[PDB]
């Protein structure tokens, strides 16, 4: 991610989302945002396969006692 | 033949188990040049198990209970010293399983014999196995007609007469849409009953896998060979088994069945609704039921579906976005671009449904819908029309079944065939509150013993 | 969200995750797009209070037995 | 006084509950102009709750283990008749609590005297407790320095001498933080031991809360009044009360202790180091260990953080973005923007993570680290620098602490005065396993009667 895709994304996903974004807002949201992308791009080093599951996985009601 | 005449033939020495084996290989050999349900055929191991198994009787032992009766897989399990293929071709140069999934070490333990792997939709994405790598699965009833899917080799396999039982994944419908559109018989187990281990995944937060069947006792008895906790599988919750084969038979009596209205009824074509209008009256359900929140519900079903299956493909899509399903690889990519808002939304209001759905099985025991909107439409139908509203044929196959699988109950897929729908069967979900698989086997067992639910072979 | 802002989010979010897309397939992914953005509006819909939790909540570890 | 000698006087008669909530008040009117510790005065319900606790002495009762003691807490903490602010002036409109947060309630019945709320930084997401709305809290011990955060007001109220316990919050630091800072006591207990019921949240898959105090047997006395499950908190997996109190001087002989290094030596300044290196002599720990993937578990902490933290308040940001702190609002929406791929990629290696963290902890029974990288900056300071590297000074102060609580272990924070670092405190971290709070407790308390870890004047 480069600052000038950086921008263009912040611009769009705020318009999509309903977060009006002023020049001087958008500029201080890609700042905050750059940051976390380099976190993001180093927990994408983490080999995972498919069948590494998200921590927590659903339970549709407690199993009865017998 | 049925599940259960089989498994009795080779126990009392009528045939034997290599005998009963070699049948189906020949079925297979004669028939899948056409429907096309097979995409292995794991023939020296078939026939090693089905001698091991006449080793056994001829040493005078206890048969296991499901001795001899061979079945085939979905592709998505690991199936050892074959590589699991899940639809893709991306998957070819993965290395070979180095273990059975864990429900085929469960099946094998109980005398099943393993006959192959199973076409699928790509990656379990797909309500109808038009699979353009492989070849779309053809419907035995009328073979210029889908299967349906994801499981449509599953469910094509014993509509051909080529297996009694196989195995499906479940996430939003893909058990239950080919039991329909195939007219076999279909459980969608309970979310957390059965072992997810050693298969390929799509949905961590939704998938489910379970039995197809030739009969309601074939669910059963695979189901209970199935069961038990897995210490190592994460999604499990099941802490013992609950065997379903000794109350089959016990009848309904008592029980408050209800009939889902609304969001069940406004998607359902004419088929599908005297389909649920004869079950009703054999089941004595005559109450219209609202499920909470259905359409939304599928809703969020659908949102998480698209972000975590294709955020699982992610790697992959960056690199060889050409290799995938072109039918479904834009959909993998749209839901890699979902607002991570929707997500968190979705699993919130996940809470709240599972509360409400519980809450709704209080005052219900069983609760009938159709599985499909209408019957199996023609391979290459790009838009069906159901009651006047158009919509894509792939993801509309599902408008029935996806709201119940996020709750994660369990469901019976009973196979009918209403009049009005050129020979074409269409089947009816019977749903009960999680953990009562053995309710949804019970209320089958009567549509089955009054001939409404049954097979056409 | 009209077909334009969908248009410009698709791009930019395509982009910044890694996964270019022709214009064609830009077209297509639109399209799918579209019709689960009126899912998700549904699910706004939904109250949800602050205190309406997540399904499932992190469990460090088992809780010792006694 | 200190908790101890409080309890002991109000039991044994010296003292009333009265007069002892009389002097926490008239030194809160005394400081917190400066300090800015308090948003809410509870005056008329602490009057009524030391009268009470006054008469069931006076009546000849068992009194209750906390019985007058005064305390107050976070204000995301729900208390009867008042609105809960949570450090927004956005909340100013809603209706007022209709019962107390569950800890309160508990900590009430074990005869505590609740005095108010606590300034904190807005929404809980800040590690300074510099509130644009409310102003900053100040440090006790040097005015012009931070309290940290976001639980600055319960470090301060404690460093100041206002009262002797206070309830904080811990998403990634927000306990152990502000007890770093202000040189107080800090209990981060283990994930989904006390309830969340009643609390404002910031981030349901890792908001712990927990108490801060004046000595470690108020951690502890404070801990066991708390514990309990609450089948109504979707977050509490404890299913029984484990008293710490006890075994609280049982000491540590014959316990695995260890010195964490890389990440945790790297991101060290010179007091931190010297901190740590005093408490791991004292506690006979030499052996340097690695935490496993901490920076990685930091980075996804701070992921789902940001998500998470930031959808829940997406209605307000739609409308209302400039009635948001300043210091906050943008990290909120970036946070809301973020693709779904890092929020799924951080819960799967979430649970890698886990894995290893408890593997980790089958060799080691305590782990020590230190709270924070430096001690308190100035107010206002945006850049610090750590052995040579700039950081941004806010998100910085949670390096140490943020990995941590990932994994959901319990952490004492110990306050240590280091040499040549301007008479400030600075605190440091005691791990145990997951459901090993009292062995963190216990190194708290050997810390403590060496004279190694104390508040100061
Ligand atoms: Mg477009
Ligand atoms: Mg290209
Ligand atoms: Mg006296």
């Amino acid at each position: 991610m480069t600052e000038t895709e950086i921008f263009a994304y912040i611009e769009a996903a705020s318009i999509a989302i309903g977060i009006p974004l002023e020049p001087a807002r958008a500029r201080a949201v890609a700042h905050h945002f750059s940051r976390t992308a380099l976190l993001a791009e180093m927990l994408e080093s983490v080999p995972l396969s498919p069948e590494s599951e998200l921590a927590e996985i659903y339970r549709p009601a407690p199993f009865p006692a017998e | 033949m049925k599940t259960v005449e089989i498994i009795e033939g080779i126990a009392s020495g009528r045939t034997s188990a290599r005998d009963v084996c070699e049948e189906a290989l020949a079925t297979i050999g004669a028939t899948d040049g056409l429907i096309n349900a097979f995409t292995c055929r794991t023939v020296e191991r078939a026939r090693a198990e089905a001698d091991a198994i006449d080793v056994r009787r001829a040493r005078g032992e206890v048969l296991p209970p499901l001795a001899g009766l061979p079945y085939a897989v979905k592709n998505l399990f690991d199936i050892e010293g074959v590589t699991t293929l899940a639809g893709s071709k991306i998957n070819r140069t993965l290395p070979p399983a180095r273990a059975d999934a864990v429900l085929v070490q469960r099946l094998k333990a109980a005398g099943a014999v393993l006959l192959g792997g199973l076409n699928m939709d790509e990656f379990a994405y797909g309500f109808t196995t038009e699979n353009t790598h492989y070849g779309p699965t053809r419907n035995p009833h009328d073979t210029g007609r889908i299967a349906g899917g994801s499981s449509g080799g599953s469910g094509a396999a014993i509509a051909a007469g080529q297996v009694p039982l196989s195995l499906g994944s479940d996430t939003n419908g893909s058990i239950r849409v080919p039991a329909s559109l195939c007219g076999v018989w279909g459980l969608k187990p309970t979310f957390g009953r059965l072992s997810r281990r050693g298969t390929y995944p799509f949905v961590h937060s939704i998938d489910h896998l379970g039995p197809l069947a030739d009969s309601v006792e074939g669910l059963a008895l695979a189901y209970d060979a199935m069961q038990g906790p897995d210490p190592l599988d994460p999604g499990c919750s099941a802490s013992r088994i609950q065997p379903s084969v000794p109350v089959l038979s016990q009848g309904i009596a008592g029980l408050r069945i209800g009939v889902l209205g609304g969001w069940f009824r406004d998607n359902a074509g004419p088929a599908a609704r005297a389909a649920v209008d004869v079950a009703a009256l054999t089941l004595g359900a005559s109450e219209v039921v609202m499920w909470p929140d259905a359409e939304i519900g599928r809703a969020a079903a659908f949102v998480i579906t698209a972000s975590e299956g294709g955020c699982l493909h992610l790697d992959d899509l960056r690199i060889r976005p050409q290799d995938f399903e072109p039918l479904s690889v834009d959909r993998f990519i749209s839901g890699v671009l979902q607002p991570v808002a929707w997500y968190l939304r979705a699993q919130r209001f996940r809470r709240v449904y599972r509360d409400k759905v519980n809450a709704l099985f209080r005052d219900w025991d069983i609760l009938i819908a159709p599985a499909t909107p209408i019957s199996a439409p023609a391979i290459g139908t790009e838009w069906i029309e159901v009651n006047g509203t158009r919509h894509p044929c792939r993801p509309a196959m599902g408008l029935l079944t996806q709201p119940v699988s996020f709750a994660g109950c369990p469901v019976v897929a009973a196979p009918t065939w209403p009049g009005e729908n050129d020979g074409m069967p269409i089947g009816v979900q019977l749903i009960a509150a999680p953990w009562n698989e053995s309710l949804c086997l019970r209320a089958g067992k009567v549509l089955q013993d009054t001939g409404i639910a049954r097979l056409k072979c």
